[PDB]
């Protein structure tokens, strides 16, 4: 369209002619018939990455916690490539929850190998404050967020106790209680 | 353009 | 022929007014645009995004500080 346009301006200055600009805006009209025929997908295309904003912040979060880690040692860098293989692979091996879960689980599977104890300890906490960000609710975050305050001997208090409280928060608060810190 | 739209007008 | 190809370009005769109405608004901005221009593509191939928004801004109110 844009060709077709600066062709018939250097047409006009150029001076059969009529029948030619005739046909420019015949040419002109039909490609815009096509492009109002092919605009109407883009509700779909919206609703899909509405729907996958999640998993992809997701994904950027993860990859801006290891560039982290290879920030930290030289060995702990990390490049795009292994990060779309471990992606591709999670797909070759309530359902966008559920590729989140196997997305989590892999990068931990696969990057688990590249950190040694300490910093495997580390990965694994952390992921799991962001899926019970992502998923839990907010008394479930400032729960886990004073408890991880508690063990780092900064903000020492106790968690918020709800009588319909999930079994896991009171295995780890009976750990930590009993002092058993490894566990 | 002008020049043209003036002599159809004309005629 | 030449009555309907007439009658047939006012979308083409309207845009062409536009352009020639923001000619005026194109000609002021044209030196400050080639300064900009000039800016990112001598000083910001290595720089990061939120650097280069800074430094954008910078460069902003400091080109419409001097009018």
């Amino acid at each position: 369209l844009k060709n077709l346009e600066k062709r018939l301006l250097e047409e006009l200055n150029n001076s059969e002619l009529m029948v030619t600009l005739n046909n420019l805006k015949k040419e002109a009209m039909n490609i815009e018939k096509k492009l109002s025929e092919s605009e109407e997908f883009f509700p779909q295309f919206d609703n899909l990455v509405e729907e996958y904003s999640i998993i992809g912040k997701h994904s950027v979060k993860i990859f801006s916690m290891l560039e982290k880690f290879g920030q930290f040692h030289w060995f702990y860098g990390i490049s795009i490539g292994q990060f779309l293989s471990c992606f591709k692979r999670v797909f070759i091996k309530t359902r966008v929850d559920e590729i989140l879960w196997l997305l989590y689980q892999e990068v931990y599977c696969q990057f688990s190998t590249a950190l040694d104890k300490k910093f495997k300890m580390i990965m694994a906490m952390t992921m799991f404050c962001l899926y019970k960000f992502d998923i839990e609710s907010e008394q479930y975050k400032e729960a886990v967020l004073t408890m991880i305050g508690v063990l780092s001997e900064s903000s020492d208090g106790v968690p918020k106790l709800t009588v319909d409280t999930n079994d896991d928060l009171r295995y780890l608060w009976d750990y930590v209680t009993t002092k058993s810190y490894i566990s | 353009l002008n020049e043209s739209v003036l002599k159809v007008n004309e005629l | 022929r030449s009555i309907s190809l007439v009658k047939s370009l006012t979308f083409e005769k309207e845009r062409w007014l536009n352009t020639t109405k923001q000619f005026s608004k194109t000609s002021q901005e044209l030196i400050g645009n080639c300064i900009i221009s000039s800016i990112y593509e001598t000083y910001f191939g290595h720089l990061n995004e939120r650097e280069r928004g800074d430094m954008l801004v910078i460069l902003k109110r400091l080109l419409g500080k001097f009018a």
